[PDB]
RNA sequence: AGGACUUUUACUUUGAAAAAAUUAGAGUGUUCAAAGCAGGCGUAUUGCUCGAAUAUAUUAGCAUGGAAUAAUAGAAUAGGAC
RNA sequence: AGGAUAGUGGCCUACCAUGGUUUCAACGGGUAACGGGGAAUAAGGGUUCGAUUCCGGAGAGGGAGCCUGAGAAACGGCUACCACAUCCAAGGAAGGCAGCAGGCGCGCAAAUUACCCAAUCCUAAUUCAGGGAGGUAGUGACAAUAAAUAACGAUACAGGGCCCAUUCGGGUCUUGUAAUUGGAAUGAGUACAAUGUAAAUACCUUAACGAGGAACAAUUGGAGGGCAAGUCUGGUGCCAGCAGCCGCGGUAAUUCCAGCUCCAAUAGCGUAUAUUAAAGUUGUUGCAGUUAAAAAGCUCGUAGUUGAACUUUGGGCCCGGUUGGCC
């Protein structure tokens, strides 16, 4: 009815009450902290009957019971505690945890989002079921088994999404990379004949490459302190460490630019369309479009043509790309 | 025009701002009491006349 | 203090014309009463649907119950 | 279904919203006046403007006629009754003169500071406001009631609260408790 | 003479002219043909309630440089297409696609705000619990 | 006034014509004010009285006056007035 | 002419004439259209709104029909269809909340299934009954009016009056900032009792408790300009974002985000949309048309709008009202 669904849980401490202010200690929620906590007013409570239910304003310690309207403000399964000094309970074990995985759309597309909502829907159907985000634009499922799967596919099916909707295996992606180094200094110019670009790519190492995922090398760290960290325990050139460019793709990637130059007086001018380029690149490799992981650059030596009017990025990023 | 812009350095600011907390500053009067602590300095004590006229400055 | 005051001639003419409330609400009649109104209106309709008393009718309730 | 409990607004914002001259002296009449909401200038220059006005559309009439005595005469001498317009000045031309300061002047805080009383003028505010001085014994809390004269030498201390008799404070009765508890048997 | 027939039975003649020319005004337009009630994306309504579909890119025209962060969204009094904007820092990282919304206007009557091209419409309300408290922190977003 | 036939309109004058509540607005210390339409005074121990005004009440319509103004008509093979 | 009707009449039916409406916009269409009273805005002139406390109007899911009755096309009456929608033991039955609450849905959006006839009035045979009309309380920031969050001493202490000055200046009028402090002043509350009420809570009353910054704390927005009020600090580095327009950031930003100080308004301010003034940016008042947006290519000519002068004008008498000296 309307749309509305009362909680399920037990006491066990205290009595309910139609109206009571309680604070939702989530599986994230800490005593020391504020993350995960939301002291809200319960609408009133209900006593199960099988199917249906009766409205009971008050329940005592140990007697499992239902807390109806905190729906749409707790965490799917959560801690409700009007003490705020309380710790956090054991958060569950269950021991399943996703393992089977399909890909959904629609059979008629203009109506798609219609779809989503279905995929939000099962998320609040089911307790160990867990619908996610695919880095290919799908929306994969997950679950306990592939029956289980099914009976939740039965669900968007019918009820929640209630329309035509086309199942795949989990279209994967395979992070284009570098087994070894650029064989020679690979060259190429402006389609506007002139200014060229020199450079080659080496295998960085997950040892750092991992460390950009963890916080230790950031696109914006200490030059001076980072290169203390990355020379004494990662071994690498305290020179280009301070001469780093950028993080390819989306401006934090497992990819970096590196600066090689020396008699080029004007670099510097056409950064920006490297650093912007490098990123077109690092995002779709030429093999197949597959974002790179661990592919360092080294700018060699890169010659600019007299003024920056032929110098810029509307034909330095084409070069760039094609050089990379 | 651009559709997928990239949204991973959205809020950037608001994210690693140097936090400072409000120092201790006493209660100021509220309503009529507040035209009295107005009055008092904007008129009864006054400011300076720099050419003309001036309020709130900077430390110089 | 604005009040309005009414000096009867007798006591009698008091309990004939002086509204309950008033001359209740001193002491001089019993807290009279009936139950709410919602017992009241609720009471008036199931009335409604009995013609007469049939008390034959709540005998015929007595008969459904035996057949 | 009862009937219109016909609503209607006293004051009126200014056609601007910061005019620096219009701001200066109006901040310095809540110093002389010890006011605090612009709304309360603001409401004694609408029924300023009505009356300047009805007093404009009356001064256009044919001179003598019924309606420019009616509503002219029997005006002016409210104004009066009530102190604000000069006595000397009776033919509501001060009154299209006037200013906010006159209308102002004789408000129940006004008086109340310059009757001494309350010492200072937002003293006076103070008192007024915690159930204090009267009419013809009508207490009164509201320091905007507007001394119309024929109740200027009416005021003092109504018979409640001290500095009229009555019961003190509670405070000082408390201070008489606990100054026989600190000292005595 | 110069236009105008300053007549005195010439009235009507004087009033139809003056309807007529009263069509070349702009918001007169907008009221005596309900150009809001049929193609304004809030058809003669002012905020509205909706579902975020897409969390956009939008860029900025000259002569600044930077993305906005717009929405475009699917209302639901229409479902009408409608390239939403989002004000504050940040806000997109407490937003989420396919949340609640209510949008409203840029004191344009229609018209970009500016250096965000198109975008008409931009973000109040989200979940039910507004910017405001989710951007000084005096409350978390439930579980919409 | 039983009676006989009369140039009309438009314009303008005062009144009238009207349901109030609302507008302006009389008056009146709701403690003040939007209000409200109440009160004010006496032998406060057997009551006296002032109120709850007027106007706009807009267009057409109605009644008197005006006769400037826009018109309008009248005697021609005399369709003549007395 | 008759019929039908309470009654006039193409209201309807015979028989007859060819007519009646139309550029003074009929007819057709839209209406985010109940009209009128009236509301919002105001210099005048207009403009926009008026579902809504009242009045006339219309309907009760969408219809059409009709019993009774003075009165209904009633639907808290009924019959049938359509759309519905509920009960069942399966044969049947009943029902419209655009009446009061209330539930879903619809939504930007809109309250309690609480009390009661005491008021106001009505209905009835009719003082006594009844009235989810209406009256009250709850919820309530649609508007509206009043106004708490303290004020006086006060000590260290400089400023601007002065009778006083070689220059060792007291102190003399005080203006405040005072991390010393000092007591009265208090409704917001709480609570005997009474008041109020149909009953009670609250308005108005009032014992007893109730103010010293940790209180009993007021905020929303903004500070380049426009528009009153910082070139001050810390991060930001045309990114994040602001930016009602113009316009800010690309490593010293008066416009970012936080600090601090400060400002416009104040229990209201900001938001959006709508409408008015602005706007003489809609024009009778009161615009523009040579180039700015705009005189039809030219003339004729309707309808419309509009159109010379000329008709007892002028002179004389007397009187009744209202202003002022004046005597």
């Amino acid at each position: 009815d309307k749309g509305r669904f009362y909680a399920f849980g037990r006491v066990f401490a205290g009595t309910v009450k139609s109206g009571q202010k309680v604070r939702i200690q989530g599986p994230n929620y800490v005593p020391g902290k504020k993350d995960d906590l939301f002291i809200k007013a319960i609408q009133r409570v209900v006593l199960m009957m099988g199917r249906f239910v009766e409205p009971i304003d008050d329940c005592p310690a140990g007697n499992i019971i239902g807390l109806v309207g905190i729906d749409q403000f707790l965490l799917k399964t959560g801690t409700l505690t009007t003490s705020e000094t309380a710790h956090n309970m054991k958060v569950m074990k269950f021991s399943v945890s996703p393992v089977v995985q399909v890909a959904v759309e629609v059979k008629n597309a203009n109506d798609l989002p219609k779809l989503v909502e279905g995929l939000k829907r099962l998320s609040k159907s089911d307790p160990c079921v867990l619908t996610y985000m695919s880095e290919s634009g799908e929306h994969i499922v997950a679950g306990t088994g592939e029956l289980h799967l099914e009976i939740c596919l039965q669900d968007l099916e019918h009820d929640h999404a209630g329309v035509p909707l086309k199942i795949s295996p989990p279209v994967v992606a395979y992070r284009e990379t570098v087994e070894s180094e650029s064989s020679q200094t690979a060259l190429s110019k402006s389609p506007n004949k002139h200014n060229r670009i020199y450079l080659k790519a080496e295998p960085i190492d997950e040892e750092v490459s991992l460390a950009i995922e963890n916080g230790i090398i950031n696109p914006r760290d200490d030059f001076k302190a980072r290169a203390r960290i990355m020379a004494d325990d990662y071994g690498w050139d305290v020179t280009d460490a301070r001469k780093i460019w950028c993080f390819g793709p989306d401006g934090n990637g497992p990819n970096l630019v590196i600066d090689q130059t020396k008699a080029v007086q004007y670099l510097h001018e056409i950064k920006d369309s490297v650093v912007a380029a490098f990123q077109w690149a690092t995002k779709e490799g030429p093999i197949f479009g597959e974002e790179m992981r661990s592919v360092r650059v080294n700018i060699l030596d890169v010659t600019l043509h007299a003024d920056a009017i032929h110098r810029g990025g509307g034909q330095i990023i084409p070069t760039m790309r094609r050089a990379t | 025009a651009k559709v997928h812009g990239s949204l991973a350095r959205a809020g950037k600011v608001k994210s690693q701002t140097p936090k400072v907390e409000k120092t201790e500053k006493p209660k100021k009067p509220k309503g009529r009491a507040y035209k009295r602590l107005l009055y008092t300095r904007r008129f009864v004590n006054v400011t300076l006349v720099n050419g003309k006229r001036r309020m709130n400055p900077g430390p110089s | 203090s604005v009040g309005f005051g009414l000096v009867y001639n007798s006591v009698a003419e008091a309990k004939k014309f002086e509204p309950t409330y008033r001359l209740v609400r001193y002491g001089l009649a019993e807290k009279v009463e009936k139950a709410s109104r919602q017992q009241r209106k609720q009471k008036k309709n199931r009335d409604k649907k009995i013609f007469g008393t049939g008390k034959r009718l709540a005998k015929k309730v007595a008969r459904r119950n035996a057949d | 279904p009862r009937a219109p409990r016909t609503y209607s607004k006293t004051y009126s914002t200014p056609k601007r919203p910061y005019e620096s001259s219009r701001l200066d002296a109006e901040l310095k009449l809540a110093g002389e006046f010890g006011l605090k909401n612009k709304k309360e200038i603001y409401r004694i220059s609408f029924q300023l403007s009505k009356i300047r006005r009805a007093a404009r559309d009356l001064l256009t009439r044919d001179e003598k006629d019924p309606k420019r005595l009616f509503e002219g005469n029997a005006l002016i001498r409210r104004l009066v009754r009530v102190g604000v317009l000069s006595e000397d000045k009776k033919k509501l031309d001060y009154v299209l003169a006037l200013k906010v300061e006159d209308f102002l002047e004789r408000r129940l805080q006004t008086q109340v500071y310059k009757l001494g009383l309350a010492k200072s003028v937002h003293h006076a505010r103070v008192l007024i406001t915690q159930r204090h001085i009267a009419v013809g014994k009508q207490i009164v809390n509201i320091p905007s009631f507007m001394v119309r004269l024929d109740s200027e030498k009416h005021i003092d201390f109504a018979p409640t609260s001290p500095f009229g008799g009555a019961r003190p404070g509670r405070v000082a009765r408390r201070n008489a408790a606990r100054k026989a508890e600190a000292s005595g048997e | 003479g110069k236009g105008k027939p300053r007549g005195l039975n010439s009235a009507r003649k004087l009033r139809v002219h003056r309807r007529n020319n009263r069509w070349a005004e702009n918001n007169y337009k907008k009221r005596l043909l309900g150009t809001a009630f049929k193609s304004s994306p809030f058809g003669g309504s002012s905020h509205a309630k909706g579902i975020v579909l897409e969390k956009l890119g939008i860029e900025s025209k000259q002569p600044n440089s930077a993305i906005r962060k717009c929405v475009r969204v699917q209302l639901i009094k229409n479902g009408k297409k409608v390239t939403a904007f989002v004000p504050n820092d940040g806000c997109l990282n407490f937003v989420d696609e396919n949340d609640e919304v209510l949008l409203a206007g840029f004191g344009r009557k229609g018209k970009a705000k500016g250096d965000i091209p198109g975008v008409r419409f931009k973000v109040v309300k989200v979940s039910g619990v507004s910017l405001l408290a989710l951007w000084k922190e005096k409350k978390e977003k439930p579980r919409s």
